[PDB]
RNA sequence: AAAACUUUCAGCAACGGAUCUCUUGGCUCUCGCAUCGAUGAAGAACGCAGCGAAAUGCGAUACGUAAUGUGAAUUG
RNA sequence: GAAGCUCAGACGAGUAGGCAGGCGUGGAGGUUUGUGACGAAGCCUUGGGCGUGAGCCUGGGUCGAACAGCCUCUAGU
RNA sequence: UUUCAAUGGCCCGUCCACGGACCAAGGAGUCUAGCAUCUAUGCGAGUGUUUGGGUGAUGAAAACCCAUCCGCGAAAUGAAAGUGAGGUGGGAACGCCCUUGUGGCGUGCACCAUCGACCGUAAGAGCAUAGCUGUUGGGACCCGAAAGAUGGUGAAACCAUCUAGUAGCUGGUUCCUGCCGAAGUUUCCCUCAGGAUAGCAGAAACUCAGAUCAGUUUUAUGAGUAUGUAAAAUGAGAGUU
RNA sequence: AGCUAAAUAUUGGCGAGAGACCGAUAGCGAACAAGUAGAGUGAUCGAAAGAUGAAAAGAACUUUGAAAAGAGAGUUAAAUAGUACGUGAAAUUGCUGAAAGGGAAGCAUUGGAAAUCAG
């Protein structure tokens, strides 16, 4: 599993590293994300 | 790791949740077409845009 | 719209503006002095009770619990 | 149908890979697979793990669609399946108890012409009221 | 390849001339005895797909360049590749200060400006 | 979606729940299946079919041959002998 | 961001409140900044205008002019400063009003009522 | 994940570099070589590429690799050319000989009109 | 084939008040609260400012009085 | 732009109905380092250009403060 | 652009008749509940968090998390007690040959059949959501009819409500281009209006590369120049649920 | 025979905070002196009407006119902002210029004449 560098406040790469979480290998579905977000972006409307 | 989990191990912060497994294993079709295992069996290619 | 609310729309008398709304109206604690010192004016009551070691309810919680760490 | 009805970008990759194979080999397996990728969800019914186990003991098994699990049957044989999707229970049962699971992109790497592969299908009845 | 336009005159809605309430814009008639819909003699001509122009010479000005609408100078930088086939057209609301910046930039890049004036 | 409608393209034109023996072994936890099924142990499992949502057991399916105790409010006549050759007994709830 | 439910960020209600402000509230909307030498030795940033205060007009066609305020014309949010005027057609001189935010204060009208306020608003005198 | 799944997201319809016109579309990205929404052109879509641009009477070529494609700070490697026009044509094409040479035409074409812009 | 008259085209002017931009108003939702009157209420009529007819406020103490607060106005 | 490119052949009326692809309208999310007092929107014109078309872009005039292309969401379109 | 000449061109919508003096703005298949089909997405013998509880400091009516239940499905059948579950043929794909192939040979998913059994079961396929379309009910595409009811005000009439009352009917119903394209009639059922099955028009899923069809004619007739029937010419890819 | 919190309802009252709402034929009947002008014996009914400009700086003065007003001026960034006041469409009308017209016009195709534009 790959690692990713951790950045200090100044910008220097710290010695520590974390392994990339499995979620970053999840499928990328621009068709699904729009279908969900179309309805979820509707759930704060006020009636008129 | 616990907010989302893994495709084979349940997430800790979401119950009975495993990540969605990909429909396709490898996401490189253009490499799949241009790989040996297919290029060895594929019959001879036709021509490109064909003369009138 | 009602004549009554048209009265103070066409009147010159200033309203009775009453300034009341508070987002997160988390009521502060009186009663016991010990708990009132060691209350968290931000965290919720069921967090605060479990922080102190006090059972918020003896009966089962009719929903979910809070799990922040595995 | 010239293209699938799904906006699944990953499906269009399978079709693109298997549109190349359909016209560039004589494999009637490829033409059958490409056509079945076009068919709707109602026409790609699920097959069960048990049914696959029966059909192999009655070679990589190929089913376009889903492979669900059969809880009634307990000890799963060794199998090599290649399907569009797998239910989580079915995938664990095939993988832990014996063989391995594949996918239609991997299966093309394995058998581009479909040699030594059985192309199964699931009972296309749905409800079928009468 | 040159340009040939299969028809120059526009299409005018029937009786558009007679009435000011009837617009000068084409609406297809729906009457079942409409001489215009039944394409009689000396009647107005209905648009058909047969009138469509040549694909290789479509959306082309009589000087063989397709008009690309330009709002700022960063749009003219896009026509860098296609100076030989696209003509830069200034948007109608671009101020005088920006307009000269675009025209001077287009002149440097060799991109024709349809409305340089 | 009032943009994709047909009026848009028309502008201008005029109590005994049932369980069966095949499913019977699934009601027990997956862990204890791996230590009671296929192993010859003196202790037999208890499958309290009542405490899963069924009152009756039916005779569908075949039986793994491990003697098993099944707790039911009701049992089919051809369900109970099928577990008999399986070595187990039906235990009836009062 | 106004994190409070106490205050309204409606545009409609903010304009009604500005244009329905009573004189005892218009008196605050008519504040003016303090000039640099006033600002540093009183440690205060602004002040509501008062008659007889000496101001210099910062912005407008009367830029750089000075003068004394004659009357803080509160109904129309205007300040009438002496010896700044516009000439009417017939020959009369009708002063025009400058806004209290477009003028800076270079000399105050100190009174015991103002002195308490200056030390009230974190100042020194 | 890889070049084709990224293509069907950044490339096909929605990007921050696309300009759809009367009947077609352009590609505003600076690192493009044709200005069009094409796979052989779009870097967001594809792996290693090469294209040239103009700065203050000077030309510069940008290059990228695959091992470094995940680290965007130093992902692009720039080379500055301030010697001559015909030299620039040779300085560019020489560095892309080990590279697929289908887009050498587009690269060489770009230098010419960049040079022509400097003259005009 | 002249002028007028009629018609069309263009320019200007008229008429008219569309379009656009605005907007201390509407409508809809949510939130908080419970407080009219025989100690004369709701409503009605008359009346009052230096100059007010409307509207507001107010009651022969009449565009108010006392008290507290602010701290120099009101404005035609 | 694999939704692409290329070669070839045939066919073209059309009511009821069936079928796909587009043009314009008010608002919403995203985007364009987007347009604008050096003149936004509108409006006008014997000015020009584009599309078979719905429509679009533009010159000049008038005008004075906001508007739009693209991907999508929504309708008192 | 305007005018001129040559040829042409009945006024539009509606059902002769009815509507139309002219212009600008407004103006009609909408929202919603249930059901049905289809496509997509998520999961899969399961599925659905949003009645609630938890949580959310930054737009806290959003997002995020979850306990017990419950809905539908996982088993039917009888009115009810009660009870309660294959091999043959083809056939998609693969292997295999002889040496191509053909053909043979295996393998046989779906499904179709025959031929078998078990009480419908036979190795479960659904559940939710969004979209499209159809239909039923709500004012229900827009406008429009004669009455009535309540409670009032005058001296039966009048007034505000019920009330957007009632429509089998009248009139109107707003953008473009493209593709395909009818029947205009048998059939029956049918007190009543209709309902039909079929035909014509389509959309999806599956067989043979056919001698399968044909608004055609032949061949052979049989009987009375015609008539029907079965069995070569010609064209076409014909089919089916 | 009797009482009783909370959870629950809330187009009215006293206030607030919003909105994928409407934008002056819309939205409440009423954005404005609106339940107002007004109508009816009465019960009831019931409208239309928003925008000068940054600031009135609302046009001094002369002249013609009895007056209304006009013409000069003057204010302004602008009077193509003059209170009949942002923008100022169409119908409709007046003048000017061009053109055609013998009991129709309008339109269509093709070209000439004049006008005008481009490349």
């Amino acid at each position: 599993r790959p690692t990713v560098s951790i950045y200090n406040k100044d910008g220097s790469v710290s010695s520590e590293t974390l392994a990339l979480p499995f979620v970053f290998k999840a499928p990328i579905r621009p068709d699904l994300v729009r279908s969900v977000h179309t309805a979820v972006a509707k759930n704060k409307r006020q009636p008129y | 790791d616990s907010v989302f989990g893994s495709t084979t191990e349940v997430a800790q912060l979401k119950k009975n949740y495993f990540l969605p497994e990909n429909i396709i294993s490898n996401a490189d079709v253009t490499r799949l077409i241009n790989s040996d295992e297919i290029q060895s069996i594929v019959k001879a290619a036709g021509p490109s845009r064909v003369k009138r | 719209a009602n004549p009554r609310q048209r009265n103070k729309q066409r009147s010159g008398k200033p309203r009775l503006t009453r300034r009341n709304a508070n987002k997160k109206a988390k009521a502060k604690i009186y009663g016991n002095f010990v708990i009132q010192q060691n209350w968290d004016k931000h965290a919720t009551l069921r967090q605060n009770y479990a922080r102190l070691g006090l059972l918020a309810t003896p009966n089962y919680v009719t929903g979910g619990v809070e799990k922040l760490y595995p | 149908r010239s293209k699938p009805a799904s906006e699944n970008v990953y499906l269009k990759l399978l079709v693109k890979l298997y549109r190349f194979l359909a016209r560039r080999t004589d494999s009637r397996f490829n033409k059958a697979i490409l056509k079945r990728l076009f068919q709707s969800k109602t026409n790609r019914p699920p097959i069960s793990i048990s049914k696959i186990a029966a059909l192999t003991s009655r070679k990589t098994t190929v089913v376009v669609g889903t492979v669900t699990d059969d809880e009634r049957m307990l000890t799963v044989p060794k199998l090599s399946i290649a399907a569009l999707r797998f239910t989580k229970s079915a995938r664990a049962r095939i993988l832990k108890a014996g063989g391995e699971v594949l996918t239609l992109d991997q299966l093309a790497l394995r058998a581009p012409t479909g040699s030594n592969t059985v192309l199964v299908r699931g009972k296309k009845h749905a409800r079928e009221a009468y | 390849v040159n340009i040939i336009k299969k028809r120059t005159k526009p299409f005018k809605r029937h009786q558009s001339d007679r009435f000011k309430r009837v617009g000068e814009s084409w609406r297809k008639p729906r009457g079942i005895d409409s001489c215009v819909r039944r394409r009689f003699r000396g009647t107005i001509s209905m648009p058909k797909i047969g009138y469509g122009n040549n694909k290789k010479t479509r959306y082309c000005m009589p000087n063989g360049l397709k008009a690309f609408l330009v709002r700022n100078v960063s749009d003219v930088e896009l026509l860098l590749m296609h100076n030989k086939t696209y003509a830069a057209e200034i948007a109608g609301n671009v101020s005088a200060r920006k307009r000269v910046e675009i025209v001077e930039k287009a002149r440097a890049l060799g991109v024709k400006v349809t409305n340089a004036g | 979606p009032t943009h994709v409608s047909k009026t848009r393209k028309l502008r201008g034109h005029v109590w005994r729940p049932t369980v069966n023996l095949d499913r019977l072994w699934t009601l027990l936890p997956n862990e204890a299946r791996d230590k009671y099924l296929g192993k010859n142990t003196e202790v037999a499992p208890v499958i309290n079919v009542l405490q899963s949502g069924y009152g009756k057991v039916l005779g569908k399916g075949r039986l793994p041959e491990t003697p098993v105790i099944v707790q039911t409010r009701y049992v089919s006549r051809r369900a109970e002998e099928k577990i008999k050759q399986a070595g187990g007994v039906v235990e009836l709830i009062a | 961001m106004k994190f409070s439910r106490d205050v309204t960020s409606s545009r409609r209600k903010q304009r009604k409140a500005h244009f329905g402000a009573p004189s005892s509230v218009r008196r605050v909307l008519m504040s003016a900044p303090l000039s640099k030498e006033l600002r540093e030795q009183y440690k205060i940033r602004s002040l509501p205008v008062r008659r007889d205060d000496q101001i210099t007009v910062i912005r407008g066609s009367n830029k750089g002019r000075e003068g004394k305020i004659t009357s803080v014309y509160r109904k129309k949010f205007l300040l009438l400063i002496e010896r700044v005027t516009r000439e009417k057609a017939n020959g009369a001189s009708a002063p025009v009003g400058i806004d209290a935010s477009k003028v800076v204060i270079t000399k105050l009208h100190l009174d015991k009522d103002r002195k308490d306020l200056i030390v009230r608003k974190g100042g020194k005198v | 994940q890889q070049d084709e799944v990224i293509w069907q997201v950044v490339g096909h319809e929605f990007c921050s570099y696309r300009i759809k016109g009367e009947a077609q579309n352009f590609c505003r990205n600076e690192y493009n070589v044709t200005g069009l929404c094409n796979r052989q052109s779009c870097p967001l879509a594809n792996s290693r590429y090469a294209t040239v641009r103009e700065d203050n009477g000077k030309l510069y070529l940008y290059m990228k690799t695959i091992e470094r494609a995940h680290f965007p700070s130093k992902l692009w490697q720039r080379i500055k050319l301030s010697k001559n026009y015909a030299k620039a044509l040779e300085q560019i094409d020489q560095q892309l000989l080990y590279w697929p040479g289908r887009q050498i035409h587009r690269c060489k074409q770009r230098l010419t009109r960049l040079t022509q812009y400097l003259l005009k």
